[PDB]
DNA sequence: TTAGACAAT
DNA sequence: TTGTCTAA
C-alpha cells in the first residue's frame, strides 16, 4: 500500500480504492473530526482537497451557475487569429465567467442537482 | 486601539512560518545568514527568532471588522 | 520590437486609434520578487503586452507610471504567488474595425502581401482583390498565441 | 444535508431558499476552502 | 500557470424556470440505443457525443477538447404531456386540499394568512422582536373589530412590517443566525400542519373540492383522476390569486409554478454517468436505465398520440380504451424512479436513483464528500521500535523509494536535488521525480546515468518530487480514531531492508495500538504548510497530554519500569568505564560537550551511582542556556516494601525523612527517591510531565526518549 | 498453527495447504498426544527460549528470534496455492471450443509457457509472467493469461482433469504452485499455553547472549508476558523441556 | 459512533473567538469566556494548590522562559487589583450574599 | 389520543 | 430499537 499519481475513476475523479491493487487511502469521518480537532486547517485541505480532485471551475459572477458557461470550438482559420474564449449563454456575454477552485466532486453535485432541478447562486 | 491578545498564539505561528516558509522558497530572497540547511522550515524559524518577518496580520474578529497585527510586534512564547 | 521611443513619439494625432488612461489591474507576483517590486512588475507586463483581454480591452503598445493600489498586499490561503493591484497610465490600442493603418512591407508575393502595423503587427493582407489574373480595409481582427497581434486585410 | 436525511434537508433547503454564507467546518469541506478554525480564522498580508 | 484566486462568499441553491434550461441544453434526444455493436457510442442516444463525452479517443461534438478538460454537456429528455415534480409533490397535495375549485382561493381564514405574512417579512430582516409584536396587536385588533372585510391588509399590521423592513434597512445579512432560521421553519412547518386542515371554503359559502394522495403517485379529486394537464389550469389561477402569501412561503428564485410540473426531464452529462460491466446486469448505468424507461414510454406515448391522430398499446393495462390515464401514471411513475426510489413501491425493474446516489452513509455527503481517497499516503503494519525518538519513525525502505515530496530550487538546495537527480529514482540518499515549468514532466528513469546527469546539469537553470528523507514529517493514523492524539505527525526516519513500520512505546498509547499486526495508515502531506502546522501544532511532543481531563499519556511501558527500579535503587554503583558507557548510551549525538558528573564516592574507588547516571542524562538534555529543573514528591514503591526485618523504632527519627518514597531531585539532580511509572510513566506530575511544563515539548520527548535508552543498554 | 497437515500433497487439490518444513515432535507433551498418535502430524518445531528482557524491541507481546537459527532452517514453511483452471466456467464466448495450445510464431511463450500451453514443472512464477494460453480451435487465434498474482512461487505440479465421463476435450486443467513463506518480521508465533508473540526483530547471533554452557538461545521471550497472564505451565514446560532434552527422557 | 457522531455534528462550530466568546459557525454566543473562567484543559494542570511548591521553586527556569511580567508593559495590574480590593471590601461589609 | 411512516446504528 | 412526525 503506496500510492502516488494513481488512476483516477471517470466520475469523481479522485483516487480508487475498492477491495483491489492501485487503490488510495480513505481518509474519514473521523479522521476529518480529530484533524480539525488539531486545528490544523491546511493538512485538512491538503488531503481532503488539495490530493484528491481538485478542479477549476467556471463561474459567471454575474448569475452564479457552473452550468452557464460554454466555450466555443476553435475557427477554422488554421490555428492563426483563433479566440477561444468562453460564452455564459444565459448571459450571452464574452465578459466575467472567471475560475474558481472547487472539488470535481462538487461538480458532479452541482451537475447532479441540475438532474433534480435545483441550480445554486454561487457568491463569486 | 487594538485589543486582543499581545502574545502570538500558535497558530499564528504556524501560518506565518508556513508561508513565510513559502516565501522563502521558489527563489524567494531571505533576509539572515545562514549556515547552509536546505529546509525552509528551519529558515523561516530563525527569522521569528530574529522578529524580521514582516507579515501583518489580519485578525478576523466575527462582525467582520479586522485589526493588524505586526509579527515584529508579536510577543512569542 | 515594442518600442518606448519617448512615449510613442506621441502618435495619438488623426488617423490613429488609439486611446491612454488610467486602469486598474490584478497582478500574480511570484515571491522572488518580495523586495525589489518595480523590475518585477514591469517585467511582467513587458511579458503580458501585444495580445488582447478585457480591461485593457483591445491591445496594449506601452505603459507609464506604474503605481501600487493600496498599502498591504494579499496573500492566499496555500498559494503564497502574492496578488497585487495596479493603477498606471497605459498607452493601449483599440484596433477599430472599419479603419485604416498603415504597411511596412518585408514578404511580399503574389498570394499574400505581408504588411506590418507599428512596426510590430505581422498582418498578412491577401494580393487579389478578384479584380484580374495579371495583378486597407479591416473586417476581421484577432490575435496570435505567443506575445503578438494579428490583421486580416 | 451532510450529516442526515439529506434528501429532507434539500427538500427544505430549495423551498425556503437557504443561504449560508460559508463559515462552518462542515460547509466549508462541500466547497473547496478553509475552515474558520485555528489556522483559518485570520487571512495573511504583506506591508507594501 | 493562471491557477484561480477567486473565491467564494455563499451558496444558495433554488430551483429551474423550465426556458433556462433549454438554453442550457444541447440536444433533445429521443432515442433507446446507447452504443453500437462494435463500441461506437450511438447517434443520438444517451451517450451520445454532443452530450459530454464518454470516452478519451473521441472528442465531444460541441466542443473539440478531450475527455480530460471538458465541463459536461447535459441534454433534455422532452415529454409528451406534463408530470409532477416529486421535489414538489409532498407540498403540491398540501396545498390543493386547502384551495377551492371554482374560485381560486383557500380555507384558511384572513387573521393567519395575514399573521403569517406580516411574520415572515420581518424575519427576512431579522428583527425577532416583532414576530410576538404582531400576534399582539392583531390580537388587540380582532377583539377590537372582528371583520373578514381587511382583505389586503390591516393598517397597522401592514404598517408595522413596512417600518421593521425600513428600520435596520440592510438586514438581509443579518438573518443568518440560528434564532432567525429556528422561527422561520417553525412557522413555516406551523402553517404546512396545523392551519391546512381540509374543510369547506369560507368566505363565499360554496361547496369545496377535496383531493386525496394514494401510493405517492395519483392524485384522486372527489366530485377521479386529475391530469397533471389540468393541474396546471388549477395551479397557474390558485397562484395569480394567491402569489402575494405564495411567494412568502416559497422564496425559491417570480417564483411561478413552473417548479411544480415538469414537461421535460433533464439529463445529467454522460461523463458522471459512467460504465459498468460484470453484475448481474451488465452494460447498464442506473441513472441511464432509469430515462432509458422514461424514453421508452416516452415512446409508447407518442405512438398513443399517433392512435388518437385519427394492437399497437396491448402492453398498457387497459388497451381497449383510447384515453390512457393509465399510461400516464407509468410515465409519473418512472420520474419517481428516476429522482428516488422510496416513493415507488411497485416496480421490480428499478435502479437507486439521485436521492439514494446523495441521502445516506454510503452516499456523496457521507462518502465521497466529507473523506475521500487521498494520494501521497502509505498503509503497512506497525512494529515496535526503541532506537527511534518519541518524535520520529522509521519509515521501511520500499516507502522511501516509493514515497516522494515536491521542493522546489532555491539556490540554497541546488545541489542536493542535483545528487537527487544523479541518484535516480530506486537508489535512496534520496532521488528525484522533476518536472518542468509548464505542466510537462520528465519522470526520470534509473535504466541510464547519462539521462540523469543531462538533466541534474539543468536544474537551477523546475521542481523535484523528491523521496521522503530523515527529516521530513509523515502523518500517522490508525483506525478508529477516536480522539485529538489519535493522529499525529512523525518525522520520518528512513531504515533500510524493512516491510513494517515502526514506532516508539511511548506513542502507542496514544494511538490505542496493541503491535499485534494492528496496520496503520501513513499520510506524507505534500504541500509545504501542510509540513509547518504539522512541526508546530500536530507535532507529537506538542500533544503529551489528554484532551479528557489533561493527564499524560505519553510514558515508558515495561522493561524501563523495572530497570529505573533496580538502577535508581540506592545499591547500584557503577566504576567510570561503565558510566561512561551508560551515560553515552543514553544519549545520541548530543551536540555539545557531554558534561559529567563527579563520583559519588571518590577513594577506596571511583563509584558512580545508579541516580548520577540519571542525573548525568538530564543534566545533558535539558538545553544549554536553561538551567535545570527542582521537584520533589513521592514515588509508586512506598516505605512498607522495602521492609525485611522487623522496624525497631529509634526515638528521635521518623523514617520518611530518608525514605526512597520521596524523589527529592535538586538542581536537575537526583538526591533521592527511585524512579517508577509515577515518575516516567503515564502517571501525572512526574518528571518526564514536570519537564513538560517547565521546558516544552521537545525536551520532554528527548526524556522518555533518552531514559528509553539508558534503561534498556 | 502452521503445521504439517497430510501426506498426500500430489493428489488432493485444496486452495491452500500450509506445510511447516522440519516440525519435531514435543519433548513435554501429555499421554493425549500419544494415545492419538499425533506425531503423524505435528505442528511446530522446539525452541530455546530464554525468558530476558535483554534488546529493546522485546515489550508488548513481541518477541526476538536469533538471525542464524532463523538462517540455518528454524520454522521455514511452504504454502500450497493450488488453482483450479476451467476453460468453459470461466472463458465464454463463443462455441466452447477452447483447448490450451500456442500457435507457432508467438514470442509471448517462448521458453516460458510449454509447447501444449500450460507452463512448466519448476518453472518459477513471477508478477507478470505468462501464466497459461489457450488456443481457440474454431479460428485458431490463441489467447494468453498473466500470472497477476504478487508473490513469487514455483508451479509444483500440474493435473489434467477430464470430465466424470472419461471424453471431455482438453480443457480443464489444475495447477499447484508453491510459495516459500518462511518467517518474516511480523508473522505470529505461539507457545502451547496461549501466548502469542509477533517476530519484531531478527536479532544477529553474535549479538546474542550466551550462557555459560557455550548455547546461544535461539528465542528470546520477555519477562513481562507473565505477571498479567500467568502461564505458570511456561515456566514448567521450559524446566521440563531442558531437563528432557538433557536426558533423553519423554515428560509427561 | 452514531452518538458521537451526532454530538460532533452539533459542536462543530463552536471556537473560540478573539473577544474570548465561544460563538457558533455563525455569531451565535453561546458563552462569555470558554469553561465559565476562561483556561484551557491541557494548561490547568499546575494551577492546583498542591502544585504551588513545585511552582515555588523552578521560579528562576521558568522566569528565563517568558520575562514580560517584571520589566515589561502590559503588566499593569492595577485595574484588577483594584476590582479584588473592591470585591474583598463588599465581602468585608456584607459576609452573606 | 393513538397507529403507520420514516431514518440509524 | 428509539422517537418523533403524520394521518384517522
Ligand atoms: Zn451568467
Ligand atoms: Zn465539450
Ligand atoms: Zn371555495
Amino acid at each position: 500500500q503506496v500510492r502516488t499519481t494513481g488512476a483516477r475513476d471517470r466520475v469523481t475523479n479522485q483516487p480508487i480504492g475498492g477491495r483491489n491493487v492501485q487503490g488510495g487511502i480513505r481518509f474519514g469521518e473521523m479522521e476529518r473530526d480529530a484533524l480539525l480537532a488539531h486545528g490544523t486547517s491546511f493538512l485538512l485541505h491538503d488531503r481532503l482537497f488539495n490530493c484528491s480532485d481538485r478542479s477549476v471551475a467556471h463561474v459567471c459572477v454575474k448569475c452564479g451557475s457552473l452550468l452557464s458557461p460554454l466555450l466555443e470550438k476553435p475557427p477554422p482559420s488554421w490555428s492563426a487569429m483563433r479566440n477561444r474564449k468562453y460564452n455564459c449563454t444565459l448571459c450571452s456575454r464574452s465578459d466575467t465567467i472567471d475560475t474558481v477552485s472547487v472539488p470535481y466532486v462538487f461538480r458532479y453535485f452541482v451537475a447532479e442537482l441540475a438532474a433534480m432541478n435545483i441550480k445554486v447562486k454561487l457568491d463569486v | 486601539k487594538r485589543i486582543t491578545t499581545p502574545y502570538m498564539t500558535k497558530y499564528e505561528r504556524a501560518r506565518v512560518l508556513g508561508t513565510r516558509a513559502l516565501q522563502i522558497a521558489m527563489c524567494a530572497p531571505v533576509m539572515v545568514e545562514l549556515e547552509g540547511e536546505t529546509d525552509p522550515l528551519l529558515i523561516a524559524m530563525k527569522e521569528l527568532k530574529a522578529r524580521k518577518i514582516p507579515i501583518i496580520i489580519r485578525r478576523y474578529l466575527p462582525d467582520g471588522s479586522y485589526e493588524d497585527w505586526g509579527v515584529d510586534e508579536l510577543i512569542i512564547t | 520590437l515594442p518600442t518606448y521611443a519617448a512615449a510613442c513619439a506621441l502618435v495619438n494625432s488623426r488617423y490613429s486609434c488609439l486611446v491612454a488612461g488610467p486602469h486598474q489591474r490584478h497582478i500574480a507576483l511570484s515571491p522572488r520578487y518580495l523586495n525589489r517590486k518595480r523590475t518585477g512588475i514591469r517585467e511582467q507586463l513587458d511579458a503580458e503586452l501585444l495580445r488582447y483581454s478585457e480591461s485593457l480591452l483591445g491591445v496594449p503598445i506601452a505603459y507609464d507610471n506604474i503605481k501600487v493600489v493600496g498599502e498591504l498586499g494579499d496573500i492566499y490561503d496555500d498559494q503564497g504567488h502574492i496578488h497585487l493591484n495596479i493603477e498606471a497610465d497605459f498607452v493601449i490600442f483599440c484596433p477599430e474595425p472599419g479603419q485604416k493603418l498603415m504597411g511596412i512591407v518585408n514578404k511580399v508575393s503574389s498570394s499574400h502581401i505581408g504588411c506590418l502595423v507599428h512596426g510590430c503587427f505581422n498582418a498578412s493582407i491577401p494580393k487579389p482583390e478578384q479584380l484580374s489574373a495579371e495583378q486597407f480595409e479591416v473586417f476581421r481582427l484577432d490575435s496570435d498565441a505567443a506575445g503578438v497581434f494579428c490583421i486580416r486585410g | 444535508m451532510t450529516f442526515e436525511t439529506s434528501f429532507q434537508f434539500l427538500k427544505q433547503a430549495t423551498m425556503l431558499g437557504s443561504h449560508d454564507e460559508l463559515r462552518s467546518p462542515s460547509a466549508c469541506l462541500v466547497v473547496g476552502k478553509v475552515v474558520r478554525g485555528g489556522t483559518g480564522l485570520f487571512e495573511l498580508k504583506q506591508p507594501l | 500557470k493562471n491557477m484561480p484566486w477567486r473565491r467564494l462568499q455563499g451558496i444558495s441553491f433554488g430551483m429551474y424556470s423550465a426556458e433556462e434550461l433549454k438554453k442550457l441544453s444541447v440536444k433533445s434526444i429521443t432515442n433507446p440505443r446507447y452504443l453500437d455493436s462494435l463500441g461506437n457510442p450511438s447517434a443520438n442516444g444517451l451517450y451520445d457525443l454532443a452530450l459530454g463525452p464518454a470516452d478519451s479517443k473521441e472528442v465531444c461534438s460541441t466542443c473539440v477538447q478531450d475527455f480530460s478538460n471538458c465541463s459536461g454537456h447535459l441534454g433534455h429528455i422532452e415529454l409528451p404531456l406534463t408530470v409532477y415534480n416529486p421535489l414538489l409533490f409532498d407540498k403540491l397535495y398540501l396545498l390543493l386540499r386547502g384551495s377551492c375549485l371554482n374560485c381560486h382561493m383557500l380555507t384558511c381564514p384572513r387573521a393567519v394568512i395575514h399573521l403569517l405574512l406580516c411574520q415572515l417579512r420581518v424575519l427576512e430582516v431579522g428583527a425577532l422582536q416583532a414576530v410576538y409584536e404582531l400576534e399582539r396587536i392583531l390580537n388587540r385588533f380582532l377583539e377590537e373589530n372582528p371583520d373578514p372585510s381587511a382583505s389586503e391588509i390591516r393598517e397597522e399590521l401592514e404598517q408595522y412590517t413596512t417600518e421593521i423592513v425600513q428600520n435596520n434597512l440592510l438586514g438581509s445579512q443579518g438573518a443568518h443566525v440560528k434564532n432567525v432560521c429556528e422561527s422561520k421553519s417553525k412557522l413555516i412547518a406551523l402553517f404546512w400542519k396545523a392551519h391546512m386542515n381540509a374543510k369547506r371554503c369560507p368566505h363565499c359559502k360554496t361547496g369545496r373540492s377535496v383531493v386525496r394522495k394514494e401510493h405517492n403517485s395519483k392524485l384522486t379529486i372527489t366530485f377521479g383522476y386529475l391530469t397533471p394537464t389540468s393541474a396546471r389550469e388549477h395551479l397557474s389561477a390558485l397562484w395569480k390569486n394567491e402569489g402575494f402569501f405564495l411567494n412568502y412561503l416559497f422564496s425559491g428564485m417570480r417564483f411561478n409554478p413552473s417548479v411544480f410540473f415538469l414537461d421535460f426531464l433533464v439529463v445529467p452529462p454522460s461523463r458522471y454517468r459512467p460504465v459498468s460491466r460484470l453484475g448481474d446486469q451488465m452494460f447498464t448505468n442506473g441513472q441511464t436505465v432509469n430515462l432509458q424507461a422514461v424514453m421508452k414510454d416516452v415512446v409508447l406515448i407518442r405512438k398513443l398520440l399517433a392512435l388518437m391522430a385519427q394492437f399497437l398499446s396491448t402492453l398498457p393495462g387497459q388497451s381497449l380504451i383510447d384515453k390512457l390515464y393509465n399510461i400516464w401514471i407509468r410515465l409519473q411513475s418512472h420520474v419517481n424512479i428516476v429522482f428516488d426510489s422510496e416513493m415507488d413501491k411497485l416496480m421490480m425493474d428499478k435502479y437507486p436513483g439521485i436521492r439514494q446516489i446523495l441521502e445516506k452513509k454510503e452516499g456523496l455527503f457521507r462518502k465521497h464528500m466529507m473523506g475521500k481517497r487521498v494520494d501521497y499516503a502509505a498503509r503497512s503494519v506497525i512494529c515496535p521500535d526503541m532506537y527511534i525518538n518519541t518524535n520520529e519513525i522509521g519509515i521501511p525502505m520500499v516507502f522511501a523509494t516509493k514515497l516522494t515530496y515536491p521542493q522546489p530550487v532555491t539556490p540554497w538546495n541546488v545541489q542536493e536535488l542535483r545528487q537527487a537527480v544523479i541518484n535516480g529514482p530506486n537508489v535512496h540518499p534520496g532521488a528525484s521525480m522533476v518536472i518542468n515549468e509548464d505542466g510537462s514532466r520528465t519522470a526520470l528513469s534509473a535504466v541510464d546515468m547519462t539521462q540523469r546527469e543531462a538533466v541534474a546539469k539543468q536544474l537551477l537553470t523546475k521542481i523535484v518530487c523528491r523521496h521522503v528523507k530523515n527529516g521530513d514529517i509523515l502523518l500517522l493514523n490508525r483506525q478508529p480514531t477516536l480522539h485529538r492524539p489519535s493522529i499525529q505527525a512523525h518525522r520520518a526516519r528512513i531504515l533500510p531492508e524493512e516491510k513494517v513500520l515502526r514506532l516508539h512505546y511511548a506513542n502507542c498509547k496514544a494511538y490505542n495500538a496493541d503491535f499485534d499486526g494492528d496496520e496503520m495508515n501513513a499520510h506524507f502531506p505534500q504541500s509545504e504548510l501542510g509540513r509547518a502546522e504539522a512541526y508546530v501544532l500536530a507535532c507529537t511532543d506538542q500533544q503529551y497530554l489528554v484532551p479528557k481531563d489533561g493527564q499524560p499519556l505519553a510514558g515508558l511501558i515495561q522493561d524501563h519500569m523495572v530497570s529505573g527500579a533496580s538502577m535508581t535503587t540506592r545499591g547500584c554503583f557503577f566504576t567510570r568505564e561503565h558510566y561512561m558507557e551508560l551515560v553515552y548510551r543514553g544519549l545520541t549525538d548530543k551536540v555539545g560537550r557531554v558534561k559529567l558528573l563527579s563520583p559519588s564516592i571518590l577513594k577506596p574507588f571511583p563509584l558512580w551511582t545508579g541516580k548520577q547516571v540519571v542525573s548525568t542524562l538530564l543534566i545533558n538534555i535539558i538545553p544549554e542556556d536553561h538551567i535545570p529543573l527542582n521537584l520533589s514528591g513521592k514515588a509508586k514503591i512506598t516505605g512498607k516494601a522495602w521492609v525485611k526485618e522487623t522496624p525497631r523504632s529509634v526515638p528521635g527519627f521518623n523514617p520518611d525523612s530518608m525514605c526512597e518514597s520521596q524523589v527529592i531531585i535538586r538542581e536537575g539532580e537526583l538526591l533521592c527517591g527511585v524512579l517508577d511509572k509515577a515518575h516516567y510513566g503515564s502517571s501525572a506530575y512526574g518528571l518526564v510531565h514536570c519537564c513538560y511544563e517547565i521546558y516544552g515539548g521537545e525536551t520532554s520527548g528527548k526524556v522518555l526518549t533518552c531514559l528509553a535508552r539508558l534503561f534498556t543498554a | 498453527t502452521m503445521g504439517f497437515p497430510l501426506l498426500t500433497y500430489q493428489d488432493r487439490s485444496d486452495n491452500k495447504l500450509y506445510r511447516l518444513q522440519t516440525p519435531q515432535s514435543p519433548l513435554v507433551r501429555p499421554s493425549m498426544y500419544d494415545y492419538y498418535d499425533m506425531d503423524n502430524y505435528p505442528i511446530g518445531t522446539n525452541a530455546i527460549v530464554a525468558v530476558i528482557s535483554y534488546t529493546g524491541y522485546d515489550m508488548e507481546d513481541a518477541m526476538i528470534v536469533n538471525k542464524a537459527s532463523w538462517e540455518r532452517g528454524f520454522a521455514h514453511g511452504s504454502v500450497y496455492k493450488s488453482e483450479f483452471i476451467d476453460l468453459s466456467e470461466k472463458i465464454k464466448q463463443g462455441d466452447s471450443s477452447l483447448v490450451f495450445g500456442i500457435k507457432p510464431g508467438d514470442p509471448r511463450v517462448l521458453q516460458k509457457l510449454d509447447d501444449d500451453g500450460l507452463p512448466f514443472i519448476g518453472a518459477k512464477l513471477q508478477y507478470g509472467d505468462p501464466y497459461y494460453s489457450y488456443l481457440n480451435l474454431n479460428t485458431g487465434e490463441s489467447f494468453v493469461m498473466y500470472y497477476k498474482s504478487k508473490e513469487n512461487c514455483v508451479v509444483d505440479n500440474i493435473k489434467v482433469c477430464s470430465n466424470d465421463t472419461g471424453s471431455g476435450k482438453f480443457k480443464c486443467v489444475c495447477i499447484t504452485m508453491r510459495v516459500p513463506r518462511n518467517p518474516t518480521i511480523g508473522d505470529k508465533f505461539a507457545s502451547r499455553h496461549g501466548q502469542k508473540g509477533i517476530l519484531s526483530r531478527l536479532w544477529p547471533a553474535e549479538d546474542m547472549p550466551f550462557t555459560e554452557s557455550g548455547m546461544v538461545p535461539d528465542i528470546l521471550f520477555n519477562p513481562h508476558g507473565f505477571p498479567s497472564r500467568m502461564t505458570i505451565g511456561m515456566l514448567i514446560e521450559s524446566m521440563a523441556g531442558k531437563s528432557a532434552a538433557l536426558h533423553g527422557l519423554c515428560h509427561d | 459512533g452514531y452518538l458521537q457522531r451526532c454530538i460532533i455534528k452539533h459542536l462543530e462550530g463552536l471556537v473560540v473567538q478573539y473577544d474570548l466568546t465561544v460563538r457558533d459557525s455563525d455569531g451565535s454566543v453561546v458563552q462569555f469566556l470558554y469553561g465559565e473562567d476562561g483556561l484551557d484543559i491541557p494548561k490547568t494542570q499546575f494551577l492546583q494548590p498542591k502544585q504551588f511548591p513545585f511552582l515555588a521553586s523552578n521560579y528562576e527556569v521558568i522566569m528565563k522562559s517568558q520575562h514580560l511580567h517584571e520589566v515589561l508593559s502590559r503588566a499593569d495590574p492595577k485595574k484588577a487589583l483594584h476590582h479584588f480590593r473592591a470585591i474583598k471590601k463588599w465581602q468585608s461589609k456584607h459576609p452573606n450574599t
